């Protein structure tokens, strides 16, 4: 309805979403540290799927190097902070699937009826490359807790997968439609190699 | 494919092909995802680590 289309890009509509990017950043992080209020998160990530859904609605039947995708882009950039902080939270979650489920990890556990110690799952961590200290420290906090030597890793790696099964698939289309319509500006590459 | 399973071990696997160094730097690259004192000698190789 392109004649709507341009009302709503000469109104005040990206100063709400970036503020929403900001707020959907820190619960979507403090939540995690904790085991009781996870259920909460679930429906935190729906909004995220009807946010991102209604930015494709405005880039749908758009040319390419059009006005609408430049701001596009261009909200992206003074929201930038916030954006890589959400894209690094799925980064973590989707590279520890793949460190518990590596022989190389198995050799730390010793234990026959499946759990492991504290420091060692931190002298795993820190033996393989990627996962820098701090981030390190973060995972062991929003791990579970009792006796000081039980994480179940088995049990806390899919605990994200399901319920952040989506989001990152409607982000990564988000950033592959907005990468061809514009496909020369520094600005917008910096993200795509997070 | 399996026949030559039999040479990695040797201590002479760079023969001919130039690249006398095909050892170390395969060392490095997979490295800390698998386990690094057990790639030390199934690449032959002892006394890497």
């Amino acid at each position: 309805c392109t004649g709507n289309q341009q009302s709503l890009a000469h109104s005040r509509l990206w100063d709400a979403v970036v503020g929403f990017l900001h707020v959907f950043a820190h619960m979507m992080m403090k939540l995690a540290q904790d085991s009781s209020q996870i259920e909460l998160l679930k429906e935190l990530l729906d909004l995220q799927k009807d946010m991102v859904v209604m930015l494709l609605s405005l880039l749908e039947g758009n040319v390419v190097n059009g006005m609408i995708a430049r701001q596009m882009v261009d909200m992206l950039v003074e929201s930038s902070s916030n954006v890589e902080m959400i894209l690094k939270f799925f980064d973590m979650f989707l590279k520890l699937k793949d460190i518990v489920g590596s022989e190389a990890f198995q050799d730390y556990v010793t234990d026959p009826r499946g759990l492991i110690s504290k420091k060692d799952f931190q002298k795993a961590m820190d033996s393989q490359k990627q996962f820098t200290g701090p981030e390190i420290q973060f995972l062991l906090s929003c791990s579970e807790a009792d006796e000081n030597e039980m994480i179940n890793f088995e049990e806390f790696a899919n605990r994200f997968q399901e319920p952040a099964r989506d989001i990152g698939f409607n982000v990564a289309v988000l950033l592959t439609n907005l990468s061809e319509h514009v496909p020369h500006d520094p600005r917008l590459r910096n993200f795509l190699e997070l | 494919g399996q026949w030559d399973r039999l040479v990695l071990n040797t201590p002479s696997f760079p023969s001919n092909y130039w690249d006398k160094f095909v050892k170390r730097k395969v060392l490095d690259k997979h490295g800390d995802i698998f386990g690094r004192e057990r790639i030390a000698e199934l690449l032959g190789m002892d006394l890497a680590s």
